[PDB]
């Protein structure tokens, strides 16, 4: 009826546009094939509060039970405005007619997770979406490509183990019915289990063991894509670790004795989120790329929601979704703008472009809301994540996990100064007098993301009310502006109007006049010297030499390397069966033959 | 010593598996279950007082029918795998006179005793398989006492594809009623059937089968043997 | 109705008037070929329709004389699909060798082919354990004299060892037919389930070990093998198809039958838990024997068996949840390794070759036939929503109940390296060209495309196919109804 449209619109809008490369419309009614979400999803939100909403097309023999339950829906609105906010600031930076055949599949794959109410839904959309994000990133670099499809399809298809030892274990496939029988035992198999749902789902976040796609796949690609691979591409690991809660929380916690007043599976998750946030941060330092930077900041933020999205049950599923909406909302925004920046100007190194932020002012504002949407900055949704982030952390006190994630926020704001300096700020060379504004059509993006921050940042609110009540009675007793926590409050009206009227009261200390001639900036300090325009006196090099020989011994024990010394191993030995096994010796197939047919003897 | 010692310990083990396994019963007479119906229901249900001619070509009827399927597509395999458009001698080295002359008088002496193999499938054994080969026997000694002896080919493999026709056109006109249902002696259809049941108005329908299996098979290792003897 | 019982009639009538025309002139000999297996088409077709419109299986009898004392010709749910898409892919194939294999005396190659049609139709098709015997020896010296059909040293070795191996496993194989004759005395497979539970129990298991070794070295699991990918390396191009796609499923689905045909006895449980591991064996050396692998020919080789070893698993399990969805891959992965060959082949016999060297650079220089080789190896790991996908879901799926997480961490384990040696080849096919030649040939630009088009229609819609193996399980998964349905 009105569920399955919304599943095939995305993959109808992929289908559509590879036929229609005709004219100068692929663009526009290619890109409505993926707005449509929105007014669906928003058309069946007031029913959400009636008894819930269901399919279930019975295909390939199969259930696909297709249910739209409090918090999906979240994740799948989401889904359409950070999918709409890339891909109308798509209908640019392709240069092919082959990108929207995978990108809007992408999309399907992701309303597809989120919308995944049985099993045999969730895996068939999650390899469409890993299918859908390695071809859009198989245009060039394929040994960047390949690693990640490699570690997305051992993903996936150790999901597809686990799937088949609880069908095997219990017999029904029905995702809905699973939880109830995980009830009943409720009160040496599963430790299995978990961890190997933890490695189906470490591939497509940031875990220190396994993460190494994120610094190639979110790199080089189209970078107008990335908005939609970090900020709907990234939330179905966190999708699929709270369906693992809503599988079982308390069997995995009496088969795995706490270690403190948090849960031992929920520690070891977030462990390796604390320890994702220190390595994200950290590598996101001396990493001098447009791109490489940012894939380190997008495996950053994923370690605050599995920490939140660890410890705790009560209210640290109720924090971890909200950073996760407010990360991947941002993220988007952060997306979009590099890929501006890398479009309307030349090459991708910090040493290309630097002070370019005169000759494009509606770049440099939309992405000022988001450097304020980031690190925590009390009118934006970014100080708000992370505050809820650190609430949950105190109850159910844990003092060693506590130290790393707020590492990780000081971590987080030292990258960023990091991208604003030697990208933004400075002199800018003699290649990039030719360039010119932003485009509209990334701009409606940018502007479309920037209202959602304000609306997300001054005021939770709307949606903190929203995942609050119908899901894991309240917490929270938020209402429109305040937020009302157990033991704290963070008002959100009387914080940002005392920061607009302290910032009033610093321009009545500045805006006095007296003279406040322009100056150029060639002419500078330099020590009291002359300088010209030909002295590179604005740093692009490391910028973190004093941070990387610090930790000069944790940097030469990479990961890096070891799988790709597990690969070359696994290559060599695919050399080596080849020439063992398969001989021109035919006396050697017949003492195969011989050797089997002696096992026949031995019965 | 090695490879020799260890493949008959494990050839040795091969051995004493199929021996034990072979404790089905010392040669006794329990075995027929379904086979006492092919010995007490051959004399009035084919024609053929022959035994095994009666149940490979009625009874087992698709199975003569892969069998000169198989040797057809040695023929064919054999003549694909040797094919250099000029197909001469190796270098003829002549060597006896009594030897030409020997088989040449002989090749008429083969050629009169392989037909009577496979025309009587009926109170000899047999069929037309041992009569088919000794008439390429036959072909053979005239093809390993003389200079050249090329049978003309052009003219030498339509009657072999003709003979297999034959059979099954015996198939195919046998499905105008049925399966096989014989078409030859259980209903007048060209000519008469069951007149006694020796060797007299040839028993039923499996004289004429193996007179035209017998000619397929009989041009069958003639062939193979004629291209397998053609150097450059 | 014995009137469908031309699957095997008129391509034996066919391949002997082949002969008869073959020095009537040289016009008329391979358009003999196409108009023949299009009426292969037809009478597949007539059994096929016949077959689900009803609940019975036309038992095709050997003449006048009722099972078990004959031979009966059980065309099940499984096998009028079955002769259907052999019908449908040699009838792609006799419209492909028309101008690519005329190179070599294709005087006698026509009966070569349509003999091997006829060690299809009859080998699933067969009642009889000796007819069983005879159409696979049929299927076998076909297959010795035409992957054989090229003579040029590395392809007269590619037949050699194949001819010695498969002459060890016929020999094999009649000492097992001799010794379950030898316990009961039937041969008929209606009257040989009902008796083989107390024949002897010493007696029975050397016989069905040995019998279900000398089916398997004609088909390929672990040792008995690495014949295959030397036969698709060395052969005709046509017959790489015929090969891969066929003759590999009437192996494994005879072996499949007459293990599930024997499933009462005592030591059957260890060779089913055999026969799990030398197919899972075969699904890690096989696909990832073709890592490292130069030749791009080679390279599908080893792709094919890693994909009837998967079948293999799935085909001796259980009874259900995956016999059902094993015949799923093998009606499926025909038409997906049809793709594949074709592709290879029009490379092969266009540019010249199959060295990724003279392969390199096809995303411009080639037409849409690299898009149907993009299309293909995107199907065998099974990635968007496809159809290889939704069988090796099945597959896996199957390996739950029995047989767990060690059969299965190999299977999907070798689909993790068959992602590898996929896109280090599309990749070298479509985004490292530097080489604008035309070449045009559009002569297959539209026959493999609508055969490019049945795998995204089958991918978009299990459902309709999905319900047809459901009743062609039900000739595999028991035997009661399928003794009831002969007797």
């Amino acid at each position: 009826n009105e569920l399955p449209i919304i599943l095939l619109s995305p993959l109808i809008g992929g289908a559509l546009a590879w036929l229609i490369r005709v004219k100068g419309i692929r663009e526009a009614i290619g890109v409505v094939s993926s707005a449509i979400p929105l007014y669906f999803l928003i058309k069946l939100y007031p029913a959400l509060e009636g008894e819930p909403i269901r399919y279930s097309l019975n295909v390939g023999g199969f259930e696909l039970t297709l249910a739209l339950s409090h918090i999906s829906w979240i994740f799948a609105m989401i889904a359409a405005v950070v999918g709409l906010s890339a891909v109308l600031g798509l209908v640019s930076t392709a240069k092919d007619s082959n990108e929207w055949l995978f990108a809007l599949m992408s999309l399907a794959g992701a309303l597809g997770v989120f919308l995944a109410n049985d099993f045999v839904v969730f895996f068939l959309s999650w390899e469409i979406m890993t299918f859908a994000s390695f071809m859009m990133v198989f245009k060039y670099n394929r040994h960047a490509s390949l690693k990640y499809f490699v570690l997305s399809i051992a993903g996936a298809y150790a999901m597809l183990l686990a799937i088949g030892i609880i069908y095997a274990k219990t017999g029904s496939l029905s995702f809905p019915e699973i939880s109830a029988i995980f009830r009943q035992d409720a009160m040496t198999e599963t430790l299995l289990i978990y961890a190997l749902f933890l490695v189906a789902f470490g591939v497509k976040a940031g875990m220190f063991p396994l993460h190494v796609w994120a610094p190639d796949a979110y790199s080089e690609t189209n970078q107008s894509y990335t908005a939609m691979f970090s900020g709907v591409l990234s939330k179905t690991g966190v999708y699929g670790f709270f369906l693992l809660y809503l599988l079982m929380y308390g069997k995995l916690a009496i088969t795995l004795g706490n270690v403190r007043s948090a849960p031992t599976f929920g520690y070891i998750i977030a462990f390796l989120g604390g320890l994702t946030i220190m390595v994200g941060g950290i590598l996101a330092a001396l990493q001098e790329d447009i791109r490489k930077l940012f894939a380190y900041s997008s495996i950053s933020q994923i370690g605050y929601i599995l920490i939140g999205l660890g410890i705790g049950t009560p209210l640290g599923i109720a924090a971890a979704t909200y950073h996760a909406i407010s990360h991947a909302l941002f993220k988007g925004l952060f997306f979009l703008i590099v890929a501006t920046i890398i479009y309307r100007t030349g090459k991708t190194e910090f040493k290309d472009y630097g002070g370019l932020a005169e000759k494009m002012p509606i770049t440099f504002a939309m992405a000022f809301v988001a450097i304020l949407s980031l690190a925590g900055i009390p009118p934006m949704a970014g100080f708000a994540s992370k505050w809820l982030i650190f609430e949950a952390v105190i109850s159910r006190n844990l003092p060693i996990l506590g130290a790393m994630v707020f590492f990780g926020s000081a971590i987080g704001f030292v990258y960023l100064i990091r991208f604003t300096y030697a990208v933004w700020f400075g002199q800018r060379p003699s290649d990039l007098e030719d360039v010119k504004d932003a485009p509209l059509p990334l701009a409606i993006g940018m502007g479309i993301l920037a209202i959602l921050n304000v609306i997300f940042g001054v005021a939770p609110g709307l949606v903190a009310r929203e995942l609050n009540k119908l899901f894991s009675n309240p917490p929270i007793g938020g209402t429109i502006w305040e937020l009302d926590l157990g033991f704290g409050r963070y008002n959100g009206l009387l914080l940002s109007i005392w920061l607009v009227i302290g910032l009033i009261i610093a321009a009545i200390l500045y805006f006095m006049g007296a003279g406040v001639r322009k100056v150029p900036v060639t002419d500078t300090y330099q020590s009291g010297n002359p300088v010209t325009m030909e002295y590179n006196l604005t740093i692009r090099r490391n910028f973190f030499l004093p941070l990387k020989e610090a930790m000069a011994f944790w940097l030469k024990m990479s990961f890096d390397r070891l799988y790709h010394d597990i690969w070359k191993a696994i290559e060599e030995l695919a050399d080596l069966a080849r020439s063992y096994v398969y001989n021109g010796n035919i006396q050697a197939y017949a003492w195969y033959l011989a050797i089997i047919l002696l096992i026949l003897v031995a019965m | 010593m090695l490879k020799r010692v260890l493949a008959i310990l494990t050839i040795l083990v091969i051995g004493y598996w199929l021996a034990q396994g072979l404790a089905d019963v010392p040669f006794g007479q329990d075995k027929m279950v379904v086979g006492k119906y092919y010995l007490e229901h051959v004399k009035e249900e084919t024609g053929a007082v022959n035994a095994v001619t009666a149940v490979v070509v009625n009874y087992r009827g698709l199975d003569t029918l892969g069998e000169v399927t198989v040797l057809f597509i040695a023929s064919t395999g054999v003549a694909a795998l040797l094919w250099k458009k000029k197909r001469e001698r190796t270098a003829k080295t002549e060597g006896s006179v009594v030897l030409t002359t020997g088989a040449r008088l002989l090749f008429p002496f083969i050629a009169l005793f392989g037909m009577y193999i496979f025309i009587h499938g009926h109170l000899t054994p047999g069929g037309g398989f041992p009569g088919g080969a000794t008439i390429a026997t036959a072909f053979l000694l005239m093809y390993l006492a003389f200079t050249i002896y090329e049978i003309p080919h052009r003219g030498f493999e339509v009657t072999e594809g003709l003979a297999g026709m034959g059979y099954v056109i015996t198939g195919l006109i046998g499905l105008a009623i049925g399966g096989y249902f014989l078409f030859d002696w259980i209903w007048q259809t060209w000519g008469w059937g069951h007149e006694n049941i020796g060797r007299l108005f040839s028993g039923g329908f499996i004289p004429i089968i193996y007179t035209l299996i017998g000619i397929k098979v009989g041009t069958e290792l003639s062939g193979i043997v004629d291209n397998m003897l053609k150097e450059e | 109705s014995q009137v469908a019982a031309l699957l095997i009639a008129l391509p034996l009538i066919s391949a002997f008037f082949v002969p008869v025309l073959k020095q009537i002139g040289k016009s008329l000999i391979k358009p003999f070929l196409v108009i023949i297996t299009l009426l292969q088409t037809l009478i597949a077709s007539w059994a096929f329709v016949q077959v689900y419109s009803t609940g019975k299986p036309i038992i095709i009898y050997a003449g006048g004389w009722k099972p078990p004392i004959g031979i009966n010709l059980y065309i099940g749910h499984f096998a009028a699909l079955f002769i259907l898409v052999i019908a449908v892919v040699s009838f792609l194939m006799a419209l492909f060798n028309f101008k690519a294999v005329t190179v070599e005396p294709i005087d006698k190659y026509a009966m070569l082919f349509l003999l091997l049609l006829l060690g299809a139709t009859g080998m699933i098709a067969t009642g009889d354990i000796f007819n069983l015997f005879v159409f696979m020896e049929i299927t076998a010296i076909s297959a010795y004299a035409l992957t054989a059909y090229n003579k040029t040293g590395e392809a007269a070795e590619a037949s050699m060892k194949y001819i010695v191996l498969g002459g060890i496993g016929s020999s094999f194989f009649l000492v097992g037919v001799a010794l379950i004759y030898g316990a009961t005395g039937t041969l008929n497979m209606a009257h040989l389930a009902m008796l083989a539970n107390d024949i002897n129990p010493t007696v029975v298991q050397v016989g069905l070990a040995l019998i279900i070794f000398g089916l398997a070295v004609e088909a390929e699991l672990f040792p008995l093998n690495a014949w295959a990918p030397d036969a698709y390396q060395a052969a005709p191009h046509p017959i790489t198809v015929m090969f891969s796609a066929f003759v590999v499923k009437a192996g494994l689905y005879a072996m499949a039958r007459i293990l599930y045909l024997f499933k009462d006895v005592s030591g059957w449980s260890s060779l089913t838990k055999l026969l799990i591991a030398m197919a899972t064996l075969t699904v890690v050396f096989a696909e990832l024997s073709a890592l490292r692998q130069k030749n791009v020919k080679r390279m599908i080789a080893y792709s094919s068996i890693g994909q009837v070893g998967l079948i293999a698993l799935a085909l001796s399990l259980g009874t259900q949840e995956g016999v059902s969805a094993g015949v799923f891959h093998m009606l499926n992965h025909a038409i997906v390794k049809t793709m594949m060959f074709m592709a290879i082949g029009y490379v092969g016999i266009t540019l010249g070759g199959t060295m990724i060297e003279n392969f390199e650079g096809l995303g411009k220089r080639m037409p849409l036939t690299s898009l149907s080789l993009t299309i293909g190896g995107i199907a065998t790991v099974g990635v968007p929503l496809f159809n290889v996908f939704w069988s090796k879901l099945r597959i896996i799926l199957a390996a739950a109940h029995e047989g767990n997480l060690w059969p299965v961490a190999l299977v999907l384990f070798a689909s993790v390296v068959e992602a590898v040696y996929y896109f280090r080849l599309i990749h070298t096919m479509w985004f490292k060209g530097k080489s604008g030649e035309r070449i045009p040939e559009g002569a297959i630009a539209i026959v493999l495309l609508l055969l490019a088009m049945l795998i995204i229609v089958i991918g978009v819609y299990p459902t309709p196919f999905w319900n047809l193996v459901t009743k062609a399980g039900s000739d595999i998964v028991e035997v009661s109804k399928y003794v009831a349905n002969v007797l």
